[PDB]
């Protein structure tokens, strides 16, 4: 995925990852 | 700012939090 807009945001899901963990 | 989008807030990449 290019990075942020691609993955709208890159939400912190709420951990550690690219766009968030399972976590 | 591709590489890393940070260094100071908690980031891994791709988060720049929004929000956390």
């Amino acid at each position: 995925a290019v990075g942020i807009g691609a993955l709208f945001l890159g939400f912190l899901g709420a951990a550690g990852s690219t766009m968030g963990a399972r976590s | 700012l591709e590489a890393i989008p940070c260094s100071i807030p908690p980031c891994f990449a791709f988060n720049k939090p929004f929000v956390f």
